[PDB]
């Protein structure tokens, strides 16, 4: 007896890298198509300083 | 259920700026097809016993005989010559 959707579908954890940001403008991160995001986390390493 | 302010009434909605109407439509996401993998095993070792269990213990019994009977010597008594 066995979850059929429970087991298809997975659960994942990922991480990235974005660069290029300017000071006083909008940096946009966009979420992609096909995952159903549950939480963000985001990390501003303002180069070797935090 | 507002109420109309006779003396300084409002119309309706005006036309703004929009959100790039494509941008509101979603892609429809895309299916690939799946399988459950590996070939399953039929049975498993179970760390429980699949069967009941007993909430008391009752004693059990098994016959046993005795053996050969013998005869005895009585001790016998007096004669009934009326002192009895």
């Amino acid at each position: 007896i066995l979850p059929l959707i429970d087991l298809s579908t997975l659960y994942n954890l990922e991480n990235s890298a974005q660069a290029g940001l300017t000071p006083n403008v909008d940096f946009v991160v966009q979420y992609a198509n096909l995952y159903r995001y549950l939480s963000t986390i985001a990390v501003f390493d303002n180069g070797g300083s935090f | 259920m507002a109420l109309i302010n006779p003396q300084f009434p409002y119309a309706g909605p005006v036309p703004i700026p929009g959100p790039a109407p494509t941008e509101t439509m979603p892609l429809l996401n895309y299916r690939v097809e799946g399988r459950i993998a590996g070939i399953q095993q039929a049975r498993q070792f179970m760390p429980f016993l699949q069967g009941p269990h007993r909430e008391v213990a009752e004693q059990t019994y098994y016959a046993i005989g005795t053996g050969i009977q013998m005869g005895q010597t009585f001790n016998q008594p007096l004669i009934n010559t009326q002192e009895g």
